[PDB]
């Protein structure tokens, strides 16, 4: 994916683009399942992982005690994460922008994801302010892209992915 | 023998292309040398002498060629740009690759300082990959040529964040935040610094388009540009290459100035202390110290004590006494004009600027000859002379300047100095020390005076001009060359066309779009700064927003005469400039509309505002043809708009001319383009 | 109050800030650096002209500045020294610069008015003419071919010199610097050498700005930082010391060798490639008496 | 009393007669090189008649050395000029005038 997010940004592949929700599907298991942890700090013992033969590897390829030395950051999945954020969040709108906005706003308030769904469908037909300079040149610079726009995306499985990609932003940063 | 250097070759002259240095000389003459030397070596190898060299070395000359007092320059949005909240987004081009650092600066960030070397400044240094704030940490990767440094700053949260080529840089650990914590304090605006032959471009993102990794990298993670709701261009800073003289702060890590009062058997003294001395980091440099006021000779040079003498004279006095324990030979007195700005480590008396503009009469015949420099000063040291004891009393030399006749005398201890300096008329002479230090104290200004000759702080003030004792009012002080200060880069240049026209018609330089600026100037010290500066310089623009205040008050409620005496002071084009201007400050735009409103436009207005709740409507046809409603359509037309013939006040104004003797003129107020 | 306020603090001019609009001084000079050294290689005296097509006295309430000189850099650095970077002044503002107005010679931000025959300001039409001798310091110049009875002299010669002209808007103005870069029109003095030649090799002759800043867009616009000094502009040959060394007799006997050998060298390559003897000294028939 | 140096050569012919209007741009400046008044700067040229005592006597008598077409460079001492008593809040007591001076009309 470091080798071809460029190709996939400059020009956006929806067949590639299905990696980003599958991967974040792995996270979503991996904050159900709390026994990753202690079987991983087994796991790096057992057959030795230190992500750094990862970690400072792939620059080249991109052309650009244990307790004190051992960090957790070089894990393959939050790897993995950061790698391939970037794409789903390309896909998302900067109008799409104010769906996920809400939709981290009521998972903060913990409402499940069941009901929020209903919500934002009936939100969808009150759109936002056009006239206003920042929004509009948010657009200007947005517009680039031919067939991105809502109209052709359908609603409610882009509301999904909008609540879903809301949760998983909800558990990386303040869960 | 006698040859010189020239792009043709010329016998008769002597001019050979050959006399370069042999990394810019040509190759043909090279090869024809090197073949004959590479065949001689290789005979002296075969022969059986085998040649070693003597080693191989890897130094670097560090490229620190430049100027000695310059090994960076810093260059800033201003001040007032500083925010306090907000995620903020910027870019920095790399022209070349070396010691470049980019961030963001404290509204008191120095200029003559390391961009993180104190607490005033968050920079990133791609030069050895590192980050910069109160000390050196390592962050990121070195960049290249033309690499793009995205910076951005997140006040909400207290973060910053440094990409290349889009790509987030790292810390030693995994974590993204360059500076992890740090106060608001007064905001941040965005810096640079560029070392010896570096090259950088700062894009603030006024245009969005012109951003090259925004929208990889900070588009979307709420990060403005620190440009984009703005109309009008971030005006720049940038440090200062000339030093200029400016009073010496009072927490001066190394210089202490100690004002002494003038009792009856003394004379006020201002002592100069090197409060560092005998410590690390002591500052042994040569410093140049000034009084904060002129001397001004006469315009026109005529072809116990006296009091009349002293009444009638124009001669100054002042004296320095080097302290002992201060080595007289690094001390240096005597005068120096505003033009002075010679920082220099080593500083001797035969290098200072002079010239000589020599006037003669047709046919050659030297009629005059006149010596100009910024520097009439004379050596403690050579003025000592034979060694003395240095214990009888502090070196105690006297300076005396002449106005009326421009002469400038030095005595040594009650002997009159051989060096003598003549000065063209209308010179400002300022007293000037330039000492190095060798004891804590090191000298001090003397401002009393002798047999005949006229107290300094009279020349210096008009009101005191004709006072025989000796005083130092508040207004004199002591002033240092230092390089602690800003310039502002002027948001528009001159637009001038070069080219080559032909090889005969030569070069060709074209300007005809005329550029002015708005200019301020400061009587005591003689120097002129752009008013723009003013946004800046917080004391200087109080003081002037007061005078403005003045300038109305002095002309308020029709005081037609004072407002004609006002318009030689501001004239009309500088109150059309000064509301135009879009970079003015805002108190001085204020004033000097309000200055303009009062001068040229506030009697007239009074006066119809006074009449204006009364009609006196005379009885004419055009009284007749008004009507309530335009047309038969009964709506209302827009105010102002229609044919009124109700009596008013007449306008009248007359021309601010200061030529005229007519005395008729200061009736009504000046005039004013009205259009 | 207010008369006596006015008549007591205006007109002394000396304790309130005084405001004025001041026309943008900008200055263009050739890539050129010329000093004076011992043992350098520079040529002493050289000499260009300005030539004026068009000049406006008053573009705005102002008088248009323009003056043209030479201006001299503080110790070897490419900078014009002494003199601010923006605008307002001009040649002769300060001590580093020397500059003639038609008028007046302009030095240490000073004027001298200078005689010329039929002395006018610098007007359409006008050739000036510049000398720098370097061997006594002076600087000179002729209006139209007439000599100006003003000079600049003992001046600091530490430093590079180079022709400078100062201008505010409303001017076309032409460098002369001779040869392929402006036929001159007048002669120049004699032993003063044209200012085309000072041209290193290497480099390409331009009129460029004499600050690093111009009018430019704000991400365009290049900054600068500090800037190496010129050791190339002044080129003085020290060699390795030869006489404190001493030759060896093992060296010496076989330099008999090695220069029979190189005598050689040269005696058969020029066979090969064509000398011959030849009873006249011609520098085209090419030919050695060795 | 008056001292005039040219800067820019008129006709060198045509001179202000008696009973005549003198069309003029005028700078003025004081010997300190400070500007106080100047026609340019209010873009309406100061007209003034020749022997009516109208203007101050320097600049009258340097307009009238003048000729048609010049500029020039005027020298006033006080005794052609203010002189000890000044201009109130403009011209400081004992004041020598500096005037760039162009005749554009006689009319
Ligand atoms: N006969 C020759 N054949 C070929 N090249 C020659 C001949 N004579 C001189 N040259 C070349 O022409 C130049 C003239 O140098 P020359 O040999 O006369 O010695 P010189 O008088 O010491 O001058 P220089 O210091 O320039 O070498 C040199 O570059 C030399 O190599």
């Amino acid at each position: 994916v470091d080798y071809n997010r460029a190709k996939w940004l400059k020009e956006p592949n929806p067949e590639a683009e299905e990696l980003f929700r599958m991967v974040a599907e792995v996270f979503i298991y991996w904050s159900k399942s709390h026994n990753f942890k202690r079987e991983e700090q087994n796991f790096v013992v057992q057959n030795e992982i230190n992500n750094m033969s990862f970690l400072i590897t792939d620059t080249k390829s991109k052309m650009s005690r244990k307790g004190d030395r051992y960090s957790m950051q070089t894990s393959l999945i939050v790897a993995a994460l950061k790698r391939l954020l970037p794409i789903g969040l390309n896909i998302c709108a900067p109008g799409d922008q104010e769906l996920i906005a809400l939709a981290k706003n009521r998972f903060s308030l913990k409402d499940t994801e069941d009901e929020v769904r209903d919500i934002i469908r009936s939100n969808i037909h009150l759109q936002g302010k056009l006239e206003d300079p920042a929004i509009r040149w948010q657009m200007a610079l947005y517009k680039d892209l031919p067939n991105r726009t809502d109209d052709t995306s359908d609603p409610e499985k882009t509301v999904e992915r909008v609540l879903d990609i809301a949760n998983v932003l909800f558990h990386l940063e303040q869960k | 023998q006698g040859w010189t250097y020239g792009i043709q070759q010329d016998v008769k002259n002597r001019r050979n292309p050959r006399l370069v240095p042999y990394t810019l000389l040509d190759d043909r003459t090279k090869k024809s040398n090197k073949d004959s030397l590479r065949e001689a070596v290789r005979t002296l190898l075969g022969y059986g002498y085998n040649l070693e060299a003597p080693d191989q070395d890897h130094a670097a000359r560090a490229e620190v060629c430049s100027g000695t007092g310059e090994r960076f320059r810093i260059f800033r949005a201003e001040k007032t740009y500083a925010v306090k909240a907000g995620r903020w987004y910027f870019e920095f081009e790399t022209v070349t690759a070396g010691d470049m650092r980019v961030g963001w600066s404290r509204p008191g960030c120095q200029p003559d300082q390391e961009l993180g070397s104190d607490e005033r400044a968050f920079a990133f240094d791609g030069f050895k990959a590192q980050r910069w704030h109160q000390g050196n940490e390592h962050y990121g990767r070195s960049w290249q040529a033309g690499d793009v440094v995205g910076c951005m700053v997140d006040m909400n949260e207290h973060t910053m964040m440094f990409t290349l080529n889009g790509e987030i840089l790292l810390d030693d650990s995994g974590s993204e935040l360059a500076f992890k914590d740090f106060d608001v304090g007064d905001g941040f605006i965005p810096v640079c610094s560029l070392g010896v032959a570096q090259v950088g471009r700062m894009n603030f993102g006024k245009d969005v388009s012109t951003l090259k990794y925004f929208t990889i990298c900070g588009l979307q993670e709420g990060y403005e540009p620190f440009a984009v709701n703005t109309n009008r261009d971030i005006t720049m800073w940038l440090s200062k290459r000339l030093p200029q003289f400016l009073q010496v702060p009072s927490n001066h890590e190394h210089i202490e100035v100690t004002r002494i009062d003038g009792t009856i058997d003394s004379s006020p003294c201002l002592k100069v202390t090197q409060k560092s001395f005998g410590s690390q980091n002591s500052n042994t440099d040569i410093m140049f110290y000034r009084l904060s006021m002129p001397i001004e000779c006469a315009e026109v040079f005529s072809k116990r004590d006296d009091y009349d003498f002293l009444m009638q004279t124009s001669t100054y006095y002042y004296s320095v006494r080097i302290f002992p324990g201060q080595e007289p030979a690094n001390v240096w007195v005597g005068w120096i004009t505003s033009d002075f700005h010679q920082y220099d480590t080593g500083f001797d008396l035969d290098r200072v600027r002079t010239v000589t503009v020599t006037l003669g009469d047709e046919k050659g015949k030297v009629h005059e000859s006149i010596k100009r420099s910024n520097c009439y000063m004379v050596c403690a040291g050579e003025s000592m002379s034979p060694g003395q004891g240095r214990n009888n009393n502090g070196l105690e030399i006297g300076c005396v300047v002449d106005a009326a006749s421009g002469l400038l005398t030095f005595i040594a201890n009650g002997k009159e100095l051989s060096t003598y300096y003549q000065v063209e008329p209308s010179t400002k002479l300022f007293p000037a020390v330039f000492a190095q230090a060798t004891s804590p104290n090191v000298f001090q200004f003397e401002l009393g005076r002798i047999k005949n000759v006229m107290p300094l702080s009279a020349g210096l003030f008009k009101s005191e001009h004709k006072n025989p004792v000796p005083q130092c009012p508040p207004r004199l002080h002591v002033q240092f060359l230092s390089h602690v200060l800003w310039s502002r880069m002027p948001n528009q240049f001159l637009k001038v066309d070069v080219s080559r026209i032909s090889e005969r018609q030569g070069w060709l330089v074209q300007c005809l779009d005329p550029l002015q600026f708005m200019s301020l100037h400061i009587p005591e010290e003689n120097r002129s700064v752009d008013i723009l500066e003013l946004t800046e310089q917080e004391e200087l623009l109080k003081f002037h927003y007061h005078t403005l205040r003045l300038y109305s008050a002095v002309c308020a409620l029709g005081n037609h005469r004072v407002a004609h005496a006002l318009c030689s002071h501001v004239d009309e084009p500088q109150l059309l400039y000064a509301i135009e201007n879009k970079y003015m400050p805002g108190l001085l735009r204020a004033g000097y509309y309000d200055l303009l409103i009062d001068i040229h436009l506030s009697s007239y207005a009074t006066a119809r505002l006074m009449m204006n709740n009364e009609y006196i409507v005379p009885m004419t046809e055009e009284t007749k043809s008004i009507t309530l409603f335009p047309d038969e359509n009964k709506k209302h037309g827009l105010p102002g708009i229609g044919l009124s013939t109700s009596l008013r006040p007449r306008m009248q104004f007359s021309s601010p001319s200061f030529v005229s003797i007519s005395n008729e003129c200061y009736q009504y107020s000046p005039e004013f383009p009205l259009d | 109050n207010q008369h006596l306020i006015c008549d007591n603090l205006l007109p002394g001019r000396d304790l309130l800030l005084q405001t004025r609009l001041v026309n943008h001084v900008s200055s263009m000079r050739p890539n050129i650096f010329l000093g004076v050294s011992e043992g350098s290689a520079q040529y002493k005296k050289w000499y260009y002209e300005l030539m004026v097509d068009h000049t406006e006295p008053f573009v705005t309430a102002e008088a248009t500045h323009l003056r043209v000189g030479w201006a001299s850099t503080e110790g070897y650095s490419p900078y014009p020294g002494g003199g601010e970077e923006w605008g307002g002044n001009g040649v002769g503002d300060d001590l580093f610069s020397y500059g003639f107005d038609g008028l007046h010679l302009w030095s240490g931000c000073i004027a001298r008015t200078v005689s010329s025959p039929n002395q006018h300001l610098l007007r359409t039409d006008d050739v000036i003419s510049c000398c720098l001798d370097l061997s006594a310091p002076s600087i000179s110049f002729r209006i139209n071919g007439q000599p100006v009875q003003g000079m600049f002299e003992n001046f600091n010669i530490d430093g590079l010199f180079f022709p400078v002209v100062s201008f505010s808007a409303g001017i076309k103005v032409r460098f002369l610097l001779g040869g392929r870069h402006g036929e001159f029109k007048f002669l120049p003095p004699p032993g003063y050498a044209p200012c085309y030649e000072a041209v290193l090799p290497k480099e390409k002759l331009k009129v460029e700005h004499s600050r690093e800043y111009k009018q430019e867009r704000t991400y365009t616009r290049d900054l600068l930082g500090p800037t190496v000094s010129l050791t190339q502009a002044a080129f003085t040959p020290i060699p390795v010391d030869t006489s404190q060394i001493v030759l060896p007799p093992h060296l010496e006997r076989i330099r008999e060798k090695l220069a029979e050998n190189i005598h050689e060298l040269w005696v058969m390559n020029k066979i090969e490639l064509g000398w011959q003897y030849g009873p006249v000294r011609d520098d085209n028939k090419r030919q050695h008496p060795c | 009393g008056v001292e005039i140096e040219t800067i820019s050569p008129g006709d060198g012919r045509t001179f202000p007669k008696k009973g005549q209007t003198c069309v003029v741009h005028y700078t003025g400046m004081l010997q300190n090189g400070k500007k106080f008044d100047s026609s340019r700067d209010r873009n309406k040229p100061f007209k003034f008649r020749i022997g009516k005592q109208e203007v101050i006597k320097g600049f009258e008598e340097g307009a009238a050395q003048m000729s048609l077409g010049q500029r020039a460079k005027l020298t006033c001492t006080p005794d052609v000029a203010y002189g000890a008593t000044g201009h109130p809040g403009v011209i400081p007591p004992n004041a020598t005038l500096i005037f760039d001076v162009e005749l554009l009309n006689l009319e």
